[PDB]
This record gives structure tokens, sequence and C-alpha cells, in this order.
């Protein structure tokens, strides 16, 4: 997907 | 009191770009404002210099801020590891909304991301903190090297920062 994360980057 | 004003120089694969410069509202979230500026001048001996954006999506955001695993997994704040959400009041309105990454609620550190759309979905998640304010066309550029998964086709990185005012 479009998030913006810090560790497990989610789709 | 006016809000202080921090620049980077950024380079691709070690060619300087251009300078983007931001203004930090210090006035709404002055916690999260101050992190970015002594990470941007690397007053307690650690900070932005010399680290990349790992992960830069075209038509969404350019993310960078890991100055210690340098992977994308790392970075810490001038607070500790990690500190509180201080508040959601701005939204991630346009292109050059500077806001913090995490990886959940108060977990924010050193990463953050440059917007260059905007992205509502990430209202009230991510706490907003500042604005492009010269140089957009640098970020531009930089979007160039990004792809859809986020891995970036030549080194982007922070060659210089600091503060101008």
């Amino acid at each position: 997907x479009l998030l913006v994360t810090v560790g497990l980057v989610l789709a | 009191m006016v809000n202080p004003t921090v620049f980077f120089d950024i380079a691709v694969d070690g060619e300087p770009l251009g300078r983007v410069s931001f203004e930090l509202f210090a006035d709404k979230v002055p916690k999260t404002a101050e992190n970015f500026r002594a990470l941007s001048t690397g007053e307690k001996g650690f900070g932005y210099k010399g680290s990349c954006f790992h992960r830069i999506i075209p038509g969404f955001m350019c993310q960078g801020g890991d100055f210690t695993r340098h992977n994308g997994t790392g970075g810490k704040s001038i607070y500790g590891e990690k500190f509180e959400d201080e508040n959601f009041i701005l939204k991630h309105t346009g292109p050059g909304i500077l806001s913090m990454a995490n990886a959940g609620p108060n977990t924010n550190g050193s990463q953050f991301f440059i917007c260059t759309a905007k992205t509502e979905w990430l209202d009230g998640k991510h706490v907003v903190f500042g604005k492009v304010k010269e140089g957009m066309n640098i970020v531009e550029a930089m979007e160039r090297f990004g792809s859809r998964n986020g891995k970036t086709s030549k080194k982007i990185t922070i060659a210089d920062c600091g503060q101008l005012e």
C-alpha cells in the first residue's frame, strides 16, 4: 500500500 | 519567536544536486521540530549528515533519516530511542509537507518523509512538523530516482545540512 513505517514496511 | 529554517544539500552518487530548505513548525509541535533541528545541526554528536534517502516512491514521498542502521530500520531521537506523538493538528495537505515515519503510536525516532502529493490517509497517524520552504524542484528531481517498490536507482545522500535561521 502506501505507508511510511520503520521496521516492517507494508504494502 | 521565529520558526527555525534548516537545509539539506542533496547529492546523487556523490554529485551535488542542490539545496532544499525547510521551515519547521516549532510554534505548533515544538518537541518534534526541535528533534529535527538538532539532528540537522548534528549538535548532540549524531544526525542526518551523510545519511541517505532509502525509500522513494514517485507521486507519494521520499523517506530518510536512518543514520544508525543505515538500512531503513534504524535511527533515534535526541530524547532517547523513541518519543510520543506530540499532536496531529497539522495534515498531509499537499506536496512539500514534512512528516514523521513511525512503527505505530508513539514511536517517533529520526526517520521522516517529504510528501510529493496530498496523503490524507496518513492524517492522525503521522505527525506533520514542517514544510519545504525552498528547493521543491530538488525534491522533484529526487523523485525521479525512486520506484514503485521504493528502491532508488542511485544513492541519494544528505551531503551536508544545518540551520540557516
